[PDB]
């Protein structure tokens, strides 16, 4: 089962620098090329830094090359991404993306993408970061529509993004939805989401929603309660 | 130890049978068709039309059920499949592979010794 | 400098074909990949050395070669295949992307969508703010325009509203919030979330007394 984990994203000052990683799994790393691809938000897929199998020729995109610079170790397979000059034009969702099968003892051979990391935020603005407030979304009688209470926690305020939450640590996704975030005219960030659930389960369950602010390193356990 | 050739782009070459391992000690008709998969677009692309036999004779040799000497293809089916495609690979950074080599390759004049070669 | 269709529209059960080729100056004798985004998840490839599915890929999905073009073929074309579909080829020296292919599948069902009201926390109060969250679920096709009500009057200052986005039904879900003051919460008899959809307007009710 191949799994490549991207940490280090959050929020970087223009001018600033930036240091990714990207932890594989599931396969011989050794073995494998490695690359970096960015995604604007809303944008389309960006080629940005690519590597061989040890790390003697590293390779890089147009608007990244002099600025960045891809190396691996295959000791902890790990592979590193690190950037200078950041503009703007840099804020993008990073993915990690490992190499398909190339046939060995020849020298003619092609890459391809074979996997894909879930990507890491990396936003490029001045502004402080800032964690998330917590409000719960109660579940009431007012909010129960034929058996079937909808509830959830509100994440305001909180700068840059992303926002993931979770519901009971896991146990609970049928029925969760988190919705895109919103840009107030502060420039904050606000979100909500909402889980529907049997309305007898109010009583018989507590329910915590986790949100998780990894820009901030803020994690919030919120529980939701009802109050009629 | 004739066993019918699977590589689809080794498909109406002019013949249809190969034995394994070939020269490459490839163990598989899988383990050479993931290498000649890398030439399908130069193929494709129709930079020289001997581009197709060359690479299966050589990945897929020939496997006649009578006759047990291997048999392989003429230099000049190499000089041409080379010449003929080997400069784009060369404008794009890529290089003649050291396995598709013309130089040792049996000439088509010598008479005791045989090389397969069309036209 | 790779090219496809920005979009392409099938039917249920039919077959899409989206093409990617190279300009003028792309490497001809190079490969090409196809790789799926979902909305909201990270690209999976379907496709790489122009017609090879990794471990996992149904069979439905399939790749062909002509000349400098490749096509991606999807059979049986669901309504869950609705994703941005990218095509990326490499010569060794850089990697290229197409800009992408939107994949609608039409003739999806109507759905009037489902509101739910939810008033400012008692928390939230007592932190000296007040944020009325509208959340609206269970509609297709995914289009809404949001209003709000103090009392019967409307109120444009202070709403921010959300894009519709596809939830797990494939159906769509937006939200839209009303900041106000704690006053202004207290002062008024009833707020309302005016949520219209295809002509019809669905609306939920809040009063800070209930």
């Amino acid at each position: 089962e191949v799994q490549l984990v991207e940490s280090g994203g959050g929020l970087v000052q223009p001018g600033g620098s930036l240091r990714l990683s990207c932890a594989a799994s599931g396969f011989t790393f050794s073995s494998f090329n490695m690359f970096w691809v960015r995604q604007a938000p809303g944008k389309g897929l960006e080629w940005v830094a690519g590597i061989d199998d040890d790390g003697s020729y590293p390779n890089y995109g147009s608007a990244v090359k002099g600025r960045a610079t891809i190396s691996r170790d295959n000791s902890k397979n790990t592979l590193y991404l690190q950037m200078n000059s950041l503009r703007a034009e840099d804020t993008a969702v990073y993915y990690c993306a490992k190499s398909g099968p190339r046939p060995p003892h020849t020298t003619y051979w092609h890459k391809s993408i074979d996997a894909w990391g879930q990507g890491t935020l990396v936003t490029v603005s001045s502004a402080s970061t800032k964690g998330p407030s917590v409000f719960p979304l109660a579940p009431s009688s007012k909010s129960t529509s034929g058996g079937t209470a909808a509830l959830g926690c509100l994440v305001k305020d909180y700068f840059p993004e992303p926002v993931t939450v979770s519901w009971n640590s896991g146990a609970l996704t049928s029925g969760v939805h988190t919705f895109p975030a919103v840009l107030q005219s502060s420039g904050l960030y606000s979100l909500s989401s909402v889980v529907t659930v049997p309305s007898s389960s109010l009583g018989t369950q507590t329910y915590i929603c986790n949100v998780n602010h990894k820009p901030s390193n803020t994690k919030v356990d919120k529980k939701v309660e009802p109050k009629s | 130890a004739c066993q019918e050739i699977t590589v689809p782009l080794c498909k109406g070459i002019g013949y249809q049978y190969t034995y394994m391992p070939n020269q490459f000690n490839h163990d598989t008709q899988d383990e050479a068709g993931l290498e000649v998969h890398q030439f399908w677009p130069l193929v494709e692309i129709q930079c020289s039309p001997d581009l197709k036999f060359f690479l299966c004779s050589m990945y897929t040799p020939i496997c006649l059920e009578d006759y047990k000497k291997p048999l392989p293809p003429c230099r000049s089916v190499c000089e041409r499949a080379k010449a003929g495609c080997a400069p784009l690979m060369r404008q794009y950074g890529f290089a003649w592979p050291d396995r598709m080599r013309c130089d040792r390759l049996p000439e088509q004049g010598n008479p005791d010794t045989l090389c397969m070669d069309y036209n | 400098e790779l090219t496809q269709p920005p979009s392409v529209s099938v039917s249920p059960g039919q077959t899409a074909r989206i093409t990617c080729s190279g300009d003028g100056s792309w490497c001809p004798f190079c490969f090409y990949g196809w790789y799926q985004q979902k909305p909201g998840q990270a690209p999976v490839t379907l496709i790489y050395l122009n017609n090879k599915r990794p471990s996992g890929i149904p069979e439905r999905f399939s790749g062909s070669l002509s000349g400098s073009t490749n096509t991606l073929t999807i059979s049986g074309v669901q309504a869950e295949d609705e994703a941005d579909y990218y095509c990326g080829s490499s010569d060794f020296r850089r990697w290229a992307f197409g800009g992408g292919t939107k994949l609608t599948v039409l003739g999806q069902p109507k759905a009037a969508p489902s509101v739910t009201l939810f008033p400012p926390s008692s928390e939230e109060l007592q932190a000296n703010k007040a944020t009325l969250v509208c959340l609206i679920s269970d509609f297709y096709p995914g289009a809404v325009t949001v209003a709000w009500k103090a009392d019967s009057s409307p109120v444009k200052a202070g709403v921010e509203t959300t894009t519709p986005s596809k939830q797990s039904n494939n159906k769509y879900a937006a939200s839209s919030y009303l900041s106000l003051t704690p006053e202004q919460w207290k002062s008024h008899r009833s707020y309302s979330c005016q949520v219209t959809h295809e002509g019809s307007t669905v609306e939920k009710t809040v009063a800070p007394t209930e």
